[PDB]
RNA sequence: ACAGAUGUCCUCGAGAGGUA
């Protein structure tokens, strides 16, 4: 795992590049676990930015920094298949639960080679509300108390998110994601990969019985899996009861999560080497058969992919589908950067 | 309290006499002053019938020897040299036995 | 020079492990105890070798309370610093005491009146070392030291190595 | 710190209604209050039993913790 | 043993552990060299700090041998006392050197008048000497006028600013680059010296260090740090700097108390066997822990309040009780006449703390700021439960019953002793009496604030002086509710300046000619403040040397104007003192950074004695600015050993490196906040502590005999981190599932 | 119930003898794990026995009697 | 020296014998031990004990010595308990 | 800790002899024919130190394969061999063992023979003669010159005065130890 | 919990250390968490084998073990059949008691 | 620079008067 880049998309949909407007750090002392903190809070006061979003799977700025770094650098990379975390995410894990729980619905380009794939409610906003006081923003040891006792009282807003490029790959087969990163967890280098300093949280409920044994170990395979296909070494969860108020927090590094499984039930033991052989098969079979562009300027076409009745059913679709007329030549997932930067070497 | 030595149990015992060289040994302190509490009636006197060296008198003090209290102070054992030798009270009857038993000349 | 002795540990198993698989309790203690202790009457047991064939016996249960006592017997390597015979060290220390001629798990020390006056303590070059006609001995070189030292066998063991008479340098 | 100490006190309700003691020990609650006419010692509460003077006068009840005083 | 030892001691009893200092073995009448890299058994240890004035001190002028040759013996006392602790302690990450220096106008107040009744006391006892001699000649003896010229060793000239110091400082750098070379195992050991040129206290310093190695975001929160010094006051200070990581090395005084200390006379009674005895009682000194993060557990569980409108804070709950205790005991101003004992008033106040702290809605500081309103009702409930305290005081006294003295005539037990307290220092005027309670009440809140803060965050002053010698009485503060506290940085004292506001006696000579001459001078301009009989001495309760001097206070502007006067006559050589100068850090041939630091300063660059260089705590240690040094160290050089004496090898400049050291200015104010990260240490206390400590002992009552006994049974306590997880398993699940099945 | 009423209900010491002495002539250091012989130069060879206080005392009176009491934990049938 | 399986002491359990193997089962039980019978709700140590011997479920060894210093070892589940 | 019944008068024998020298003069317990632990009557080993690295690898490649199969069910030159003892070291003894690690190296860079052929062929020269282990040892441990040399550096070896057959197998040791 | 002061109740807890706790100073009526592995020093309860000797102790007989039964007066009592062995009459007759303070003295004490 | 108090049990050999 490498980092290539980072870009920033903060409100109003700007998609800035190279910027770490929040770079959330992490801070959370057991005194204020113990002091039976409330996730409740202000419901009714939540402010979404997602509505306002013209794409929830926008990659502009993700194309600006690909951009940016083709710049910076010489000769393209040997990546191919490009996701913003949510694509990879549902493909390997459908093979593990079933379809009806997830919906397909890919869009695969070739421009340039290169591949783009573009794609409760309280419950969520607790979630959010434990993220938002888990972290300060601006890092420890530079904010005033006045902002540490604030945090208590602060609002919770669905925006700016902080996002790097991974680039990753197993064997021949190499890709980047567009992973976003909420929390870093040690000292932050300037210049330098933060992929081994960064850190993940999220929040779950606690445990009973077996059931909510198999559960929890449920998520914390999602959550491994999620990690893994990036690269997050530490992995944060925060329990929760039925009135909404944050019991303990603990924190998973990686490197022990597979004995942890391993050391249980053999579903979840012989999980992680039925992903790894899935993704691996998956891989194998989507670099079979996709045309390669090699010179710029070359045919480019769009395949769609369903995954029904366990089968990843492909078809090439022909030019008289409105999809192909909206990305082929409307340039809905593609933008005029690529375009003149295919141009520029060829 | 924790030692590192084994802990067994006392199988045999073998008695018998004392070499005045093992005594001179075993020894950690030589008495020759016939005075007790002689530093200004403060201290113990050094080398007198309180030596600090041979224990833990009283209060809390640890032996110098062996850094300790008494709870675990077997007690150190001290020597006197006599200036010339002298019978053993108990042992009279079978000095006087083996004197007679042996020629006072020569040791046959 | 090691040596192959069939040594015996005593250990004092507790109740609390009186289960099937107190064999294997004891194995794991004797490993955990036994190595890397620095006995004074032996010296230092570096590895205990067929593991899988120790044998243990019947565990006499103490009359004071239910811990029972198992008579282990083993066979290691063990390494004694001894006296009265030369061998091969390397230094890792050097001082206007002497240097630290390391053999082994062991360190032995020089003092003074040991070496021969064919020795003067300098610091000019960039390891403090001795430096004289004809020897050359620093921080990381080779040495040959012969062993007088008293050991003084007190829960450790020690060595005291002089460098008089040929054939003690390095060669 | 306890003003239950060394105080005579009358043991209230119970078997041993106007009882005249002085309490000697005080741990926690219970309090060990001894008996003039009878060799024994009796633990009670300490709130049960009244607070009278050593010399002699009115009794009250213990709110000395608020006075933290005496009479 | 002091009485706060005792206190500390009855009240927590578990903070005192015993050490394990190595006795390396003699064999054949040669010594074993102990080694360095081993493990210690005490425990890992990364920095240690030292108070090098808490070394150099009692090695000078001991109570049992007096060095009989020349400053050579103290040099080679302190610096096998230096080797002993290092070895005792082997820090593995960075060692801290530092000695007194200069030091705010706070502290000359009572600093002067403690150093002008040591030289009152070095001259009574030689004038007693001289008659003894004097007495001793009439019967017809003779001695040698060598033993009678052999006087003191003059305690009273260890000042900064002596030559003294600046041999000091050339020894000790030469002995550090010895230990460095020759000792493997300070490989990645880093030293730094803080000469007496660069202003501090000793432990203001230490302080400052240790808030500039948390001005890192890198900086590990898990590393453990250690302060020796003998000062009582020292196990307090580390508590504030809200490092669980803590503990305080220090000498056992309570076997010290009761120790050797027969005349030498009796040494050759016996002959052989008596002084070998002795040799060998005195070569082992027994020693004992302090440690700071079973303390915070007991504040913890002590400093609990049930109701409270905000939320209970571990680390501002501590920041009061460091206040308070400051408040009624501290080297820099008069102690209270309420608070005298300075231990039994300790329970009254903390009970007075928390009857009071529900009737506020605030802490007491916030980040070493005091709250004005919260201060003033905590005063003036002391005020009103002071009376009583005063009764009780009063009534032990006179149970017990049954140089100018101004306390026994004020006769405060009887009624109306408000105005009879201040006649004792003022006269008898009804509206004086009103202003010297305000002026006094202002500067007590002043000095109260400065000395937060000088303790909290840093010197804020720098020039801020106490004008007074009584401290009010009970009942006092009543109208201040309207002051608002901001003080003015000013710039830190020459040495010279220093010096002279120390004033040492006529006896003292470490001053030049050109300032002996000036104050020798029966005309000189300031000659109103520097008495000669010294006739200050007054008891004010107390007895023995803790009575305090009356003297008048010394103008800044006079010694000014002199010192200024004399700068121009001075030879150059003699004023190339007086630079401020900085810290310089030593560090090992063999170091991570070593090669990033020969590649940058002292390199091919060549840079005109400009360029610094700014390294994290990622890379080895020790986070700071290093910059050119300013003496004379160059590559491929020889250091001459100052020691002469010694037998010490010479050494080469290419095995120490040496630079000028610069700590990184704060970018924000110093918090009191746990960084994120930090591993709990593993529980050892009990919930039958915990209530213990709850409930209130009479120093146990000797009901058992539970105050001492089994010390030694208390063992080593585990230090470091104890758990890869920083967050103790409560509820929950998974992991904490498994623990409570094993557990249960 | 013997042995308990007559050491643990009554009095119990724990002593250190020589190997080679077996004498109780043995200084134990239990902090610094140092338990050396001086008579007869042994720090290898040393056990810890349990004995009540009154056969203490009765064998250092004994000691002091010129008679040695020594104490070995090994049967000699063997030679 | 152990006397083989030609052992010749008495094929039952002394009542000496009895009182020790119960002792020591007490108080092992008593302490934190494993148990090798059906608790069956009994809390007391020596009934334990006791319920343990009755089907000769306690693994201890009796080693009987004779005068001479030989002695010939004899398992509790091989020893008739009559008394 | 001992292996030998008490004999000859243990209790009391005072000084016996004076701790080992140069010229033999055993001690009391690493005296030759030890007893056996099943049996009796078990003489002294010949290891040398070149032995000595063979078998402890042998030991900790046993041990690798034993607790490897174990946890199976329950689911160049020096450059080269100090990383292969490294990997080795790291988790199969596990817990500390600090002074493994010096005596693994100093074995690694003072290998005289490095092959199992080598030490069998010179410990089956070193048995025609009836000298004693402790010797041999030495012999085989630390290459030699000279005749003096090696009386000098190894004493107790006066029995061998026609230095004949000693010049003869010293340069089958040195011939030994350059084929490696 | 009870306290040393009722009869039902425990004077001393043992710590696993060594420490000793005092139920009579400390008090507070705290709830102290027993932990596995120490002991609790227990007031003898009922049916609890304790020796009963009187002296001179003739025979094997002069000292049997009996068990405890607490009484609310402060003398012994005993069977009448049992006072011929110990040859004891009720005229002023005076007889020792002795607690065993081990699982194995207890089981020894009932068996023999 | 610094530094004023506490740890719980004391008899010991005898003599006399009595109880089972
Ligand atoms: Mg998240
Ligand atoms: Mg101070
Ligand atoms: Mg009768
Ligand atoms: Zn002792
Ligand atoms: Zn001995």
């Amino acid at each position: 795992p490498k980092e290539i880049g980072f870009y920033s998309r903060t409100k109003d949909e700007e998609y800035l590049i190279s910027d770490d407007t929040n770079l959330n750090y992490y801070y959370l002392p057991d005194a204020e676990l113990d002091r039976k903190l409330d996730l409740s809070s202000g419901f009714q006061k939540f402010k979404d930015y997602y509505k306002d979003f013209e794409d929830r799977c926008s990659l502009r700025g993700l194309l600006e920094t690909i951009e940016s770094s083709e710049r910076h650098k010489g000769k393209k990379i040997n990546a191919d298949i490009i996701t913003f975390r949510g694509i990879a995410r549902k493909l390997i894990s459908c093979a593990f639960d079933s379809p009806s729980f997830n919906t397909v619905d890919l869009r695969i380009v070739s421009f340039n080679g290169q591949l783009f794939i573009k794609e409760q409610d309280l419950n969520v906003f607790t979630g959010y509300k434990f993220e938002t006081l888990a972290t300060l923003s601006n890092p420890l040891q530079y904010t005033p108390r006045e902002v540490i006792e604030k945090r208590t009282k602060r609002i919770v807003s669905h925006g700016d998110e902080y996002i790097s490029v991974v680039r990753t790959g197993v064997g021949n087969c190499k890709l980047i994601l567009g992973a976003e990163v909420d929390c870093i967890f040690d000292f932050k280098e300037n210049g330098r990969d933060n992929l081994k300093h960064y850190a993940e949280l999220k929040c779950t409920q606690q445990v009973a019985n077996i059931s909510d044994t198999h559960k929890f170990e449920r998520k914390l395979f999602r959550t491994w899996l999620q990690c893994f296909l990036v690269g997050i070494p530490r992995i944060i969860y925060g329990f929760k009861d039925d009135h909404y108020v944050l019991k303990t927090v603990e924190e998973f590094s990686t490197e022990e999560v597979p004995v942890l499984l391993k050391n249980n039930n053999p579903q979840v033991g012989s999980a992680c080497l039925e992903a790894i052989k899935w993704y691996g098969l998956l891989t194998e079979w989507l670099l079979k058969m996709i045309p390669r562009d090699e010179d710029p300027h070359s045919q480019i076409r769009a395949f769609k992919l369903v995954f029904e009745n366990n089968h990843l059913r492909l078809s090439e679709i022909e030019e008289s589908d409105e999809e192909y007329s909206g990305l082929i030549d409307g340039e809905h997932i593609l933008s005029n950067g690529f375009k003149e930067w295919r141009k520029s070497l060829k | 309290q924790y030692s590192s030595a084994p802990l067994r149990t006392v199988k045999e015992v073998q008695f018998g006499l004392f070499s005045p060289e093992e005594v001179r040994a075993i020894s950690v302190a030589k008495i020759r002053f016939p005075e007790t509490m002689d530093e200004t009636q403060t201290r113990a006197k050094i080398g007198g019938l309180n030596d600090p060296r041979l224990g833990s008198i009283d209060r809390n003090l640890k032996c110098q020897t062996c850094q300790e209290g008494m709870n675990e102070c077997p007690g150190h054992f001290g020597h006197i040299d006599l200036a010339k030798p002298v019978f053993h009270v108990g042992f009279i009857a079978k000095i006087k036995k083996v004197c007679e038993c042996v020629c006072m000349h020569c040791g046959k | 020079m090691f040596f192959i002795k069939d040594l015996s540990l005593n250990i004092t198993l507790h109740p609390s492990f009186f289960g099937p698989r107190m064999k294997q309790y004891l194995k794991t203690k004797l490993l955990e105890e036994v190595e890397g202790s620095c006995t004074g009457k032996f010296g230092y047991i570096l590895c205990v070798l067929d593991y899988d064939n120790i044998d243990i016996q019947r565990g006499r249960i103490l009359p004071t309370d239910g811990s029972a006592e198992f008579n282990v017997k083993y066979r290691a390597v063990v390494f004694k610093p001894f006296k009265g015979e030369v061998v091969d060290g390397t230094v890792v220390s050097c001082s206007q005491h002497g240097f630290e001629v390391q053999v082994g798990p062991m360190k032995v020390f020089v003092t003074k009146h040991l070496m021969p006056q064919d020795l003067t303590f300098n610091a000019g070059s960039n390891p403090p070392s001795y430096q004289s006609s004809e020897d050359v001995i620093t921080i990381k070189s080779r040495i040959r030291v012969k062993i007088e030292g008293c050991i003084s066998q007190v829960s450790s063991i020690h060595a005291i190595g002089s460098i008089k008479e040929d054939y003690l340098g390095a060669i | 710190r306890e003003v239950a100490l060394g105080k005579t006190v009358r043991i209230r309700s119970a078997g041993y209604k106007g009882q005249l003691g002085i309490v000697k020990d005080v741990n926690g609650d219970k309090a060990t209050v001894e008996l003039h006419s009878k060799n024994k010692h009796i633990t009670i509460d300490k709130h049960k039993l009244t607070y009278y003077n050593r010399e002699g006068g009115e009794g009250i009840t213990y709110d000395e913790l608020v006075n933290r005083r005496g009479r | 043993v002091p009485s706060f030892f005792r206190w500390l001691s009855r009240k927590y009893p578990k903070i005192i552990s015993p050490v394990l200092e190595e006795q390396p073995q003699i064999v054949d009448g040669v010594i074993l060299p102990l080694d360095y890299s081993a493990s210690n058994p005490n425990g890992e240890l990364d920095n240690l700090y030292l108070d090098m004035n808490g070394i150099v001190h009692p090695c000078s002028h001991p109570e049992n041998k007096p060095p009989p040759e020349t400053e050579d013996e103290m040099l080679l006392a302190v610096f096998e006392y230096t080797n002993r602790v290092l070895n005792m302690a082997r820090p593995r990450k960075v060692l801290v050197m530092a000695v007194d220096g200069v030091a705010p106008r706070a502290k000359m107040n009572q600093q002067r008048a403690r150093r002008f009744r040591s030289a009152r006391d070095a001259q009574i006892e030689n004038e007693a000497r001289e008659e003894i001699m004097r007495q001793r000649e009439e019967v017809g003896e003779i001695i040698d006028d060598a033993v009678r010229n052999k006087k003191t060793w003059d305690s009273n000239a260890i000042t900064p600013g002596t030559p003294f110091m600046d041999k000091l400082a050339a020894a000790l750098r030469y002995w550090t680059a010895f230990k460095l070379a020759t000792d493997p195992g300070w490989k990645n050991l880093q030293v730094i010296i803080s000469d007496a040129t660069v202003p501090g206290e000793g432990e203001h310093k230490i302080m400052n260090f240790i808030r500039s190695q948390r001005a890192d975001p890198e900086y590990n929160p898990n590393t453990t740090h250690c302060i020796y010094g003998l000062d009582a006051d020292l196990i307090f200070l580390g508590l504030a700097t809200h490092e669980p990581h803590f503990k305080i090395l220090r000498e056992d005084v309570f076997a010290q108390d009761n120790r050797k200390r027969n005349n030498l006379k009796d040494t050759i009674n016996m002959t052989e066997e008596e002084k070998q005895f002795l040799q060998k009682q005195n070569s082992e000194q027994p020693f004992l822990w302090l440690h700071i993060n079973v303390l915070r557990e007991y504040l913890s569980a002590e400093l609990w309040v049930p109701g409270l409108p905000f939320t209970f804070d571990l680390e501002r709950a501590i920041d009061d009780w460091v206040f308070m205790c400051f408040f009624c005991g501290n080297d820099f101003l008069p102690h209270l006449p309420c608070l005298d004992v300075r231990e039994n008033s300790i329970d009254i106040l903390l009970d007075i703390w928390k009857v009071v702290l529900p009737k506020l809605k605030t802490y007491m500081t916030c980040d070493g700021v005091l709250n004005l309103p919260s201060v003033e009702t905590l005063l003036q409930h002391l005020g009103s439960r002071e009376g009583d305290i005063f009764k009780t005081r009063h009534i032990q006294e006179a149970r017990k019953k049954e140089v100018f003295d101004t306390d026994e005539f004020v006769k405060l037990f009887e009624p109306g002793y408000h105005e009879r307290y201040y006649t004792a220092k003022f006269h008898v005027t009804p509206q004086d009496i009103e202003q010297l309670r305000k002026d006094m009440v202002k500067c007590y809140i002043e000095g109260v604030a400065w000395v937060l803060m000088y303790y909290y965050q840093g010197c804020a002053s720098w020039n801020w002086f106490y004008p007074y010698h009584y401290a009010p009485l009970a009942t006092d503060f009543h109208g201040f509710s309207h002051l608002e506290i901001k003080f003015e940085e000013g710039t830190p004292f020459l040495p010279y300046e220093q010096l002279m506001s120390v004033l040492p006696a006529a006896s003292g000579h470490a001053l030049p000619k050109i300032f002996r001459s000036l104050m020798s001078e029966p005309d000189s301009e300031i000659i109103d403040f520097y008495p000669e009989e010294f006739p200050i001495d007054m008891n004010g309760k107390k007895m023995s040397w803790q009575g305090i001097a009356l003297l008048p206070f010394i103008d800044q502007d006079r010694l000014l104007t002199a010192v200024r006067a004399q700068y121009p006559l001075l030879s150059d050589a003699e004023r190339a003192r007086n630079i401020r100068g900085e810290p310089v850090l030593l560090i090992s041939n063999k170091n991570a950074n070593y090669e990033r630091f020969s590649k940058k300063l002292y390199s091919k660059e060549n840079n005109n004695n400009n360029v610094v260089v700014k390294f994290q705590h990622f890379k080895s240690g020790l986070s700071g600015i290093v910059s050119k040094d300013v003496e004379g160290f160059e590559l491929n050089g020889k250091i001459v050993c100052p020691i002469q004496g010694g037998s010490l090898p010479n050494l080469s400049t290419t095995l120490i490196l040496k630079m000028s050291y610069r700590l990184i200015p704060l970018p924000s104010r110093n918090k009191s906040i746990i960084l994120n990260g930090f591993i709990p240490s593993e529980p050892v206390l009990t919930a039958y502590d915990l209530d213990s400590i709850m409930y209130k002992y009479n120093n146990q009552n000797y009901s058992r005999r539970w105050n001492f006994g089994n010390d030694l049974k208390q063992n080593i306590v585990p230090v470091g981190p104890k758990g890869i997880t920083q967050y103790k398993p409560r509820t929950g699940g998974y992991r904490a599932f498994f623990y409570f099945a094993e557990l249960s | 119930f013997l042995k308990e009423r007559l050491m643990e209900a009554s009095d119990a010491f724990r002593v250190h003898i020589c190997g080679i002495c077996g004498l109780m002539t043995v200084i134990a250091k239990l902090n610094h794990n140092q338990f050396e012989c001086k008579g007869c130069d042994n720090k290898i060879d040393i056990y810890q026995i349990h004995i009540p206080y009154a056969a203490k005392l009765l064998f250092q009176e004994l000691m002091a009697m010129n008679i040695t009491p020594r104490l070995y934990t090994d049967r000699s049938r063997d030679f | 020296a152990i006397p083989k399986d030609q052992r010749a002491t008495t094929p039952y359990m002394t009542k000496y014998e009895r009182a020790r193997i119960l002792g020591t089962r007490a108080l092992q039980i008593s302490m934190n031990a494993p148990v090798f019978v059906d608790l069956e709700g009994e809390t007391d140590p020596l009934r334990i004990a006791m319920k343990e011997l009755a089907e000769k479920k306690i693994p201890l060894v009796i080693r009987r010595y004779l005068p001479d210093g030989s002695f010939e070892d004899w398992s509790v589940e091989e020893l008739i308990v009559d008394l | 800790s001992t292996s030998t019944f008490q004999t000859r008068r243990r209790r009391l024998k005072k000084v016996e002899e004076e701790e080992n020298a140069a010229t033999l003069q055993l001690g009391q317990e690493f005296q030759l024919k030890q007893i056996n632990h099943q049996g009796e009557e078990e003489e002294l080993i010949a290891l040398n130190l070149s032995e000595a690295r063979l078998v402890i690898k042998e030991a900790l490649v046993e041990r690798r394969r034993a607790f490897k199969r174990s946890q199976k069910k329950h689911k160049e030159t020096r450059e080269k061999e100090l990383e292969s003892i490294d990997v080795l070291l790291e988790q199969t003894t596990g817990g500390n063992n600090k002074d493994l690690k010096n005596t693994m190296q100093y074995l690694t860079n003072f290998s005289r023979f490095r092959d199992q052929e080598t030490v069998g062929a010179v410990i089956q020269l070193l048995k025609s003669t009836g000298l004693h282990p402790f010797e041999v040892a030495q012999l085989g441990s630390l290459a030699c010159d000279t005749a003096d040399e090696a009386k000098t550096l190894i004493p107790s070896l006066n029995n061998k005065i026609s230095d004949d057959e000693l010049e003869r197998i010293l340069k089958e040791l040195s011939n030994l130890e350059t084929l490696y | 919990r009870n306290g040393p002061n009722e009869h039902p109740g425990a004077k001393y807890v043992i710590r696993d250390s060594g420490d000793r706790i005092d139920l009579r100073y400390s008090k507070r009526a705290g709830d102290i968490q027993l932990q596995y592995g120490w002991k609790v020093e227990r007031h003898i309860m009922d049916n609890d084998p304790v020796l009963f000797n009187r002296q001179p102790s003739l025979h094997k007989m002069s000292m049997m073990a009996h068990r405890v039964k607490v009484i609310p007066y402060s003398t012994f009592r005993l069977n009448l059949s049992v006072t011929s062995p110990y040859n004891a009459d009720f005229d002023g007759d005076e007889m020792n008691l002795h607690v065993p303070q081990s699982e194995e003295t207890r089981a020894e004490l009932s068996q023999l």
